C-alpha cells in the first residue's frame, strides 16, 4: 500500500547512493594512461621489435630459413668458387609475413641477426616492408633520444613498491646484476 | 674516449633502462652507436648516443 | 539467400541486380569486376574478360550452385585479371586513394 | 598558426629538399601535401625505413626479392627506378613530383645529404622528408638540417 | 599370439568380445583395435564398466592410401583420482567406405567432435545426429588433413603477389 | 612486354586549382574526418584483444578521437584485427560494403597483410585482408603493441589529410555489370535453423541400437 | 626412378581413377600439370611434393607422378 | 519486406559478433521471450592448425600454438613441447619446472581475468571492464619482461625446459603485483554475490547437472562447477604442481552463478600456487642465482642438471621418436590436449588438438533451452570461450 512504497524505494536508492560516491571516488585517482605520441612507453631488454642485420657477418648458412616457422628471410647466396667460400649478395625478410618469434636471431652462430626495440613500423603499403639488408641494418630509433616523447618505464622495471611509471623521477630495476662479488 | 665497432662497452648512466648490461657494439654512425647486448635468448642491440660507455679490457 | 562470390577485383553474385538493389535468381550470375578502381581499364580488356567470365559459366554449367562453386568462378577471374597486368595490357589506376599493389608490384621484364 | 598560405610550395621550388616537423599525432603534415597536390604536384609517399640503398632503390632499378616462404625458389623481381618511373608516367603539362618521405627520423644523415643533392641533378623532382617532431608543423631545407 | 592383453583387454575378452589388443602407449595406456561391426558392442561395455569420459575422439590416417583410423581414448573419470585407468580404443576403416558408427547415444562428446572427424577427414558416421561440417564451409567438397588433399586454386589462397 | 604490371598513365591534367578560401574549407573537411573517425568494434584472432587493451586504461582509444562503434552503418574506419578464413571472407567484405564511402581499411598484425604464418602452408586462410578490401595502412607485427596501433592511426590520420575535397568522387564504386545465364543445379541450404529439434536428435535409428 | 628432390607433374589420367581423388575436388587445380613440385620424403610407393603454390603439400603415389626433366 | 506472423522467430547471431570471444554464429530461433533451439556455426576462425604441424619442426611450430588460445597464451606452449619431452623422456631440470608453474599460474590469472570483464559487461555493470584490463597490463609486462611479448607469441617453453632465466628484477615484481591483485580478487566476487540483481541472472539460468557434464564431455570450471572435483593439475602429477598446497575450486550448484564463483576461486587458488612457487623455487632470485655462479662457479651445489633453465638446448633438428601420445594440460578453460603420433622424422604424422572450449560449446544449445534472449550472452559469456581454439 501507501506505506510500503515509502519503504520499498529506500533499499536500493541508497545502494545508488553508495555507488555513485564511489564512481565520483574513482574520479579522484590520477588518470593511469599512456598517451602515446608524447609518452611512448619504454620496451623491456627481451621485446623483439624487428630484425637487425650485419651484411659483414652472415656467412651463407640458411640456418635463419631452417628454423623460422614459416622459411621467410631470402638469403641469396652464390658460392664463389674461386674463394671457396659461400658469399651471400641480398638478404630481405618480408615484414608484414614476418611475426615476431624471433628464432632466426636464436639459432645464429655468428650473432648477425638481432631483435632491435623499435615497432613503429606502418606502411602504406605491403611491399613497402620487404625490408632490404641495408634497410635492416639501419640503426634503431630509441624511445629516449626523442625530443618530444618523455619516455615512461614499464612494469617489471620500477623499482620495488610502485606500480606506475609516471611520478618516478629516478631508480632502477627492483634488483642488482652484481652485488655480491666483493660481499661473498 | 673513441669506440671502434666490435670493443665491448657497459652503459654507465643511471637514467637509462639498461642501466650496467655490456656487449659487443656493432654499426657506429656519426652519432649513435647500437651495442649488442647478448641477453639470455634473443640478442638485442639498443641504440645510444655515442657517450656513457666505459669500456673493460 | 544471394550466394555471393566477392574477392577484390571479382563481385560474382547469384542473382540480377536492379539498380543496386541485387535480388536472388537461379538461372543468371551477374559481375562487375573492379569495384574499387585499382585497374585502369579499357575497351579491349573489358571484352576479354567476358571472353574468361561466359566461358566459365558455360564451363561449369554442370555443377552445384553453391558459394563453393561461385568462388571457384571468381577466383579463375581473377587469376585472368592478373594475367592481363602481366602482359601489360591493363595497368594501375593512379587516381585511386590506395596505392598497395594487391597483383604484385610493377616490375621490368628480364632484368 | 592556423591559415596557411601556400608558403610550402613555394619553400619547396626553392630549395627543392625541405625537412618538415610535425607534430607527432598527425593530422597536421598532410594539409601541406594537398597545397603541394594544389599546384599540380604530384606526390609519392613512401616509407623511409623500407628504403635500401637510395641510390639504388631511386634513381636505379632494384631487384626486389619476394617472400618465398619456403614454398618458392629464390625470385628476384627487378622494379623499375622509383623517381625515374614515376616521371615519365607523370605528363610535361603538369609540374614534378614530390617525395613524402615518412618517418625520416630513421634516416642516417648520408641518407638524408643524397636526398639533398638529388633534387637538383635531378629536373623537376622534390623530396619532403618528415624527420623529427615539433608542437607546430615547420619546416627547413635539408642542406642546413645536416649541417646541425 | 604376439602382442598380450591388458586390464581392459582381459575385460573385454570375458565378455566375448575379441579384441586386437596393441602394445602399450609412450605415455602408458591400452591401445585397442576394434572391427566398426563390434564397435557399439564394445564401448557399451565400457561405459558400463566405469568409462564416463570419452575425451578426444581423434581421426587419424594411418598413410596416404593406407586405412583411415578413428581413435576413442576413453578415461574412468571419478570425483577424485590419481591417474584413473584409461585406453584408446583404435577403430581402422578403409579410404573407400569410411564408415564407422556414432558413439553419441554412448558419449555426447562425439557430437561435435565426431563432425570433426568428418569436417576433415571422410569418415561418414551412420546414425551420428546432423553430420555436417563445422570448422569448413558446409559447401566444401574436399577432406583436408588426409594426405591426399589436394587444395583447389583459389585467388585467396595464393600468395600476396 | 617492357614492363610487368604496369602503371597506367593518368592521361587527365589535375586540374586542382583552388583559391585561400575553397582550401580552408577543405582544412576543416579532412580534420573533421581524421580526428574523430570510429573504428568498427571488429575482431576475429589474437589481435582483437591488443585492439582492446588499447581501448582501456593505459592506452587511450578515445583520446585521438576513436569511438568505438559495433555498427558497420555508424563507423568509418574498420582495424581488420584478426586472421580471415574463407569464412569471414564474405562476411568482410559485406561489413565494409555497408559504410559511408570515406572508409580507410588498416590491416593489423601479420595475418591481415600477407596471412603471415598461415601463408606458407594453410587450406583455408586468405593471405591479406588487401585480397578483398582496399587498404589505407599496413601494420606488420604478431601481435602489434597497443603503442605500435597508435602509430598507424597516427599514419591513417596523415592520410586522411592529404584527402581532397573535389576529389571526393572516385570514393564511390564503380559499376561495371556483366550478366551471363548458368545451368547450375541450386541446392537447398545446409544450414536451416534447428538443432536440437531436428529429427535425429531424440532417439537412435534402428538398424543401430540393436548392436548397443 | 624418382628421385627424391627433383621436379615432378602430376598425370591427370592416373590421378581421377585411384583412392587419391577421393579426398580432392574432381576440377583439379592447373599447378599440378605446370612441373614444378619438388618431392620431399618418399616413403615407400608414397611421395609428398611440396608445390610452388602456398597451401598444404600433398602425398601422391609414385606411379601417378611423371617427372619434368 | 519484414512480416508479422505466428511461427517461432529465428535470429541470426551473425559472424560479426561484437564481443571478445572470438566469431561466433549462432542461429537461435525464438518463442516469443524463450529460445528453442540454437544451432552454433563455428570455424570462421579455422586456420588449418593440424595440417600446418605435419610441416612444421617442433621449434618452427611453437610459435604457431600461442594462438588457438590466445587469452591464455603460453597453456598452448605448454602442452606443445610436452608432447615430444614425454615421448623421447627427455628431462626436465626441476628450476624450469616451477618457471613452467610460474608462468602458467600467471596465465591462468591472465586467462580469467580476459574472461571476467566481457562476462560483467554481459550481465550488467560495465564499469569493471576498465579496471580488470588493467590488472592484466600488470601480467603482460611480467610476461614481457621474462619473455619478448605481451600475453602471446612468447617462445618460452623448450623441449629441455624453458627458454631463458627471468629478468633481475622479476621475483620481486610478482610480491609488488599479486600482493595487490589478491586483494582485488574478492572485490570482483562481492559484485555479483552482493547487489542481488545479478544473481536473478544467473541462478539457475544455463543449469547443467553433474551426470550430464561427464557425458558431454566437459573440463576446468564449466565440469567443475557442476560438482565434479575433477582438475588435470590434481588428476595427473604434472610437473611439479604437486609439490604445493591448494584446494580445488568446486561449486555443487551447476548453474552459471556456480561458475562465477569457480573462476574467481581459481584466481585465488592460483596467487597460492605463485607464492609457495616464488618462495619454493630451487635457485631462488635469477640474480641471486647468478650471484653464486661467480662465488662457487667451478663444482658447487648450484651449476647443476637443476638450478638451470634448460636440459639441453636442443638441435632445430630433434627428430620426434615414434609412438603415439596424448598429453593433457589443465588450461584456465579446460583441458587442452593434443594427440601426437611421430614418425621418425622431425615433422610429426598427426597433431590432434582437443581443444577445451571446441567440447564446451557443444553444450550451449543443450543451455539454451527454455532460457530468455537477455541471457543468450549471459550463458555464453560464461562457458568462458575462446574461437581460434574452438575452430583452430
Ligand atoms: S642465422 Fe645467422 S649465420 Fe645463419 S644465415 Fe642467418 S645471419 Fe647467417
Ligand atoms: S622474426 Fe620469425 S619470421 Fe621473422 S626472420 Fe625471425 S624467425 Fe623468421
Ligand atoms: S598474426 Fe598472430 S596476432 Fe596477428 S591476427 Fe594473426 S594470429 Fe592474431
Amino acid at each position: 500500500q501507501i506505506t510500503n512504497y515509502a519503504k520499498e524505494a529506500v533499499q536500493s536508492a541508497k545502494y545508488i547512493g553508495q555507488g555513485l560516491s564511489v564512481t565520483f571516488d574513482h574520479m579522484r585517482r590520477r588518470p593511469i594512461t599512456v598517451q602515446y605520441p608524447y609518452e611512448k612507453l619504454i620496451p623491456s631488454e627481451r621485446f623483439r621489435g624487428r630484425i637487425h642485420f650485419e651484411f659483414d657477418k652472415c656467412i651463407a648458412c640458411e640456418v635463419c630459413v631452417r628454423v623460422c616457422p614459416i622459411n621467410l628471410p631470402v638469403v641469396d647466396w652464390v658460392f664463389n668458387k674461386e674463394l671457396k667460400k659461400k658469399e651471400l649478395k641480398h638478404y630481405s625478410i618480408d615484414f608484414g609475413v614476418c611475426i615476431f618469434c624471433a628464432n632466426c636471431v636464436e639459432y645464429c652462430p655468428t650473432n648477425c641477426l638481432s631483435v632491435t626495440e623499435e615497432y613503429e613500423l606502418a606502411t602504406y603499403d605491403r611491399h613497402e616492408l620487404n625490408y632490404d639488408s641495408v634497410a635492416m641494418g639501419r640503426i634503431p630509433y630509441k624511445v629516449t633520444q626523442d625530443p618530444m616523447v618523455t619516455p615512461i618505464r614499464e612494469f617489471a622495471y620500477l623499482p620495488a613498491g610502485v606500480m606506475s611509471g609516471h611520478d618516478l623521477p629516478a631508480g632502477a630495476q627492483r634488483a642488482g646484476e652484481r652485488p655480491e662479488a666483493i660481499a661473498n | 674516449m673513441t669506440i671502434l665497432p666490435g670493443m665491448t662497452v657497459k652503459v654507465t648512466n643511471p637514467n637509462d633502462t639498461y642501466y650496467q648490461f655490456q656487449g659487443i657494439v656493432q654499426r657506429i654512425t656519426d652519432g649513435k652507436v647500437a651495442v649488442l647486448f647478448e641477453g639470455g635468448n634473443w640478442d638485442k642491440l639498443v641504440t645510444f648516443q655515442a657517450s656513457e660507455l666505459e669500456p673493460v679490457v | 539467400m544471394l550466394l555471393k562470390s566477392t574477392t577484390r577485383h571479382v563481385h560474382i553474385y547469384a542473382g540480377h541486380v536492379v539498380d543496386g538493389e541485387v535480388h536472388p535468381d537461379t538461372e543468371t550470375l551477374t559481375l562487375n569486376v573492379d569495384p574499387d578502381n585499382e585497374l585502369e581499364w579499357n575497351e579491349a580488356a573489358l571484352a576479354k574478360v567476358e571472353a574468361k567470365f561466359r566461358e566459365l559459366v558455360a564451363n561449369a554449367a554442370g555443377e552445384d550452385l553453391t558459394e563453393y562453386n561461385l568462388r571457384r568462378i571468381g577466383s579463375d577471374l581473377e587469376h585472368f585479371i592478373r594475367s592481363l597486368l602481366m602482359q601489360g595490357e591493363i595497368g594501375y589506376n593512379l587516381n585511386s586513394r590506395v596505392r598497395n599493389y594487391s597483383l604484385g608490384i610493377p616490375r621490368v621484364n628480364h632484368s | 598558426g592556423l591559415l596557411a598560405g601556400y608558403q610550402f610550395v613555394k619553400d619547396l621550388e626553392s630549395a627543392g629538399a625541405l625537412a618538415l616537423f610535425v607534430p607527432p599525432e598527425g593530422g597536421f603534415e598532410g594539409r601541406y601535401q594537398r597545397r603541394l597536390r594544389s599546384k599540380g604536384y604530384t606526390t609519392l609517399p613512401m616509407s623511409a625505413p623500407g628504403l635500401g640503398d637510395l641510390a639504388a632503390y631511386l634513381t636505379q632499378e632494384h631487384g626486389i626479392r619476394p617472400a618465398h616462404t619456403g614454398k618458392e625458389d629464390i625470385r628476384v623481381y627487378f622494379q623499375p627506378p622509383l623517381v625515374t618511373y614515376h616521371l615519365e608516367n607523370l605528363p610535361p603539362n603538369a609540374k614534378g613530383l614530390v617525395l613524402w618521405l615518412i618517418d625520416g627520423k630513421r634516416l642516417s644523415k648520408q641518407e638524408f645529404a643524397y636526398l639533398a643533392q638529388l633534387t637538383q641533378t635531378l629536373p623537376k623532382f622534390k623530396v619532403v622528408v618528415e624527420v623529427g617532431g615539433d608542437r607546430v608543423v615547420r619546416w627547413e631545407p635539408l642542406a642546413d638540417w645536416v649541417a646541425a | 599370439p604376439i602382442v598380450e592383453a591388458g586390464p581392459v583387454g582381459r575385460l573385454l575378452q570375458s565378455q566375448n568380445l575379441s579384441v586386437e589388443s596393441l602394445g602399450r602407449d609412450a605415455s602408458g595406456v591400452e591401445m585397442i583395435k576394434v572391427d566398426r561391426d563390434r564397435l557399439l558392442a564394445v564401448c557399451q561395455t565400457l561405459y558400463a564398466d566405469g568409462f564416463n569420459y570419452l575425451r578426444c575422439q581423434a581421426a587419424y590416417d594411418s598413410g596416404p592410401g593406407q586405412d583411415l583410423v578413428s581413435t576413442y581414448h576413453l578415461i574412468k573419470l571419478s570425483d577424485n583420482a590419481d591417474r584413473p585407468p584409461e585406453v584408446r580404443i583404435k577403430v581402422f576403416v578403409p579410404r573407400d567406405d569410411p564408415r564407422v558408427p556414432s558413439v553419441y547415444w554412448i558419449w555426447k562428446t562425439a557430437d561435435w567432435q565426431e563432425r570433426e572427424s568428418y569436417d576433415m577427414f571422410g569418415i561418414v558416421y551412420e546414425g551420428h545426429p546432423n553430420l555436417k561440417r563445422i570448422l569448413m564451409p558446409e559447401d566444401w567438397v574436399g577432406w583436408p588433413l588426409r594426405k591426399d588433399y589436394i587444395t583447389p586454386d583459389f585467388y585467396e589462397l595464393q600468395e600476396a603477389y | 612486354p617492357a614492363i610487368l604490371n604496369p602503371i597506367a598513365r593518368p592521361e587527365v591534367p589535375q586540374e586542382l586549382a583552388e583559391n585561400i578560401i575553397l582550401t580552408s574549407l577543405n582544412d576543416v573537411y579532412d580534420w573533421a574526418r581524421l580526428s574523430s573517425l570510429w573504428p568498427l568494434m571488429y575482431g576475429t584472432a589474437c589481435c582483437f584483444i591488443e585492439f582492446a587493451a588499447m581501448i582501456g586504461s593505459r592506452f587511450d582509444f578515445d583520446r585521438f578521437g576513436l569511438v568505438p562503434r559495433n555498427s558497420p552503418r555508424q563507423a568509418d574506419l574498420i582495424i581488420t584485427s584478426g586472421t580471415i578464413t574463407m569464412k569471414m571472407a564474405p562476411a568482410l567484405v559485406r561489413l565494409y560494403e555497408q559504410m559511408p564511402s570515406p572508409k580507410y581499411v588498416i590491416a593489423m598484425g601479420a595475418c591481415t597483410i600477407t596471412g603471415g604464418m598461415f601463408s606458407s602452408d594453410s587450406y583455408s586462410a586468405v593471405r591479406g585482408v588487401d585480397k578483398l578490401i582496399p587498404v589505407d595502412v599496413y601494420l606488420p607485427g604478431c601481435p602489434p603493441r597497443p603503442e605500435a596501433i597508435m602509430d598507424a592511426i597516427v599514419k591513417l590520420r596523415k592520410k586522411i589529410a592529404n584527402e581532397h575535397i573535389n576529389e571526393r568522387g572516385n570514393l564511390a564504386q564503380t559499376h561495371r555489370l556483366f550478366t551471363a545465364k548458368h545451368k547450375m543445379k541450386p541446392v537447398p541450404p545446409i544450414l536451416t535453423g534447428q538443432y536440437l529439434n531436428a529429427p535425429s536428435r531424440q532417439a537412435p535409428p534402428p538398424a543401430l541400437a540393436a548392436a548397443m | 626412378a624418382i628421385k627424391k628432390g627433383d621436379l615432378v607433374k602430376v598425370v591427370a589420367e592416373k590421378l581421377a581413377n585411384s583412392l587419391e581423388a577421393l579426398a580432392s575436388d574432381h576440377r583439379y587445380p592447373p599447378y599440378l600439370f605446370e612441373g614444378r613440385g619438388e618431392v620431399v620424403d618418399i616413403r615407400g610407393d608414397y611421395a609428398q611434393i611440396k608445390f610452388p603454390v602456398p597451401t598444404p603439400t600433398v602425398w601422391l603415389r609414385l606411379d601417378q607422378l611423371e617427372v619434368a626433366q | 519486406k519484414i512480416e508479422t506472423r505466428t511461427e517461432p522467430m529465428v535470429i541470426n547471431m551473425g559472424p560479426h559478433h561484437p564481443s571478445m570471444h572470438g566469431v561466433l554464429r549462432l542461429m537461435v530461433t525464438l518463442d516469443g521471450e524463450d529460445v528453442i533451439d540454437c544451432e552454433p556455426v563455428i570455424g570462421y576462425l579455422h586456420r588449418g592448425m593440424e595440417k600446418i604441424a605435419e610441416n612444421r619442426t617442433n621449434i618452427m611450430f611453437i610459435p604457431y600454438v600461442s594462438r588457438w588460445d590466445y587469452a591464455a597464451g603460453m597453456f598452448n606452449e605448454a602442452v606443445t613441447v610436452n608432447a615430444p619431452e614425454k615421448l623421447a623422456g627427455i628431462p626436465v631440470p626441476k628450476r624450469a619446472s616451477y618457471i613452467r608453474v610460474i608462468m602458467l599460474e600467471l596465465n591462468r590469472i591472465a586467462n580469467h581475468l580476459l574472461w571476467l570483464g566481457p562476462f560483467l559487461a554481459d550481465v550488467g555493470a560495465q564499469t569493471p571492464f576498465f579496471y580488470i584490463f588493467r590488472e592484466r597490463e600488470y601480467i603482460y609486462d611480467l610476461f614481457e619482461a621474462a619473455t619478448g611479448m605481451r600475453f602471446i607469441n612468447n617462445n618460452y617453453f623448450r623441449i629441455g625446459g624453458v627458454a631463458a632465466d627471468l629478468t633481475y628484477g622479476w621475483v620481486t615484481k610478482c610480491r609488488d603485483f599479486c600482493d595487490y591483485f589478491l586483494p582485488k580478487v574478492d572485490e570482483y566476487e562481492r559484485l555479483i554475490t552482493n547487489n542481488p540483481i545479478f544473481v536473478r541472472r544467473l541462478q539457475g539460468v544455463g543449469k547443467i547437472s553433474r551426470e550430464e557434464a561427464i557425458n558431454w564431455g566437459l573440463s576446468g570450471p564449466m565440469l567443475r562447477a557442476s560438482g565434479v572435483k575433477w582438475d588435470l593439475r590434481k588428476v595427473d602429477h604434472y610437473e611439479c604442481y604437486d609439490d604445493f598446497d591448494w584446494d580445488v575450486p568446486v561449486a555443487t550448484e551447476g548453474d552459471c552463478l556456480a561458475r562465477y564463483i569457480v573462476r574467481i576461486q581459481e584466481m585465488r587458488e592460483s596467487v597460492k600456487i605463485i607464492r609457495q612457487a616464488l618462495d619454493g623455487l630451487p635457485g631462488g632470485p635469477y640474480e641471486n642465482l647468478e650471484a653464486k655462479r661467480m662465488l662457487e662457479g667451478a663444482k658447487s651445489e648450484w651449476n647443476g642438471f637443476d638450478y638451470q633453465y634448460i636440459g639441453k638446448k636442443l638441435s632445430p633438428t630433434f627428430k620426434i621418436p615414434k609412438g603415439e601420445h596424448y598429453v593433457r594440460v589443465e588450461s584456465g578453460k579446460g583441458e587442452l590436449g593434443i594427440y601426437l603420433i611421430g614418425d621418425d622424422n622431425v615433422f610429426p604424422w598427426r597433431w590432434k588438438i582437443r581443444p577445451p572450449d571446441f567440447n564446451n560449446l557443444q553444450v550451449l544449445p543443450q543451455l539454451l533451452k527454455g532460457m530468455k534472449v537477455a541471457d543468450i550472452v549471459a550463458i555464453l559469456g560464461s562457458i568462458d570461450v575462446i574461437m581460434g581454439s574452438v575452430d583452430r
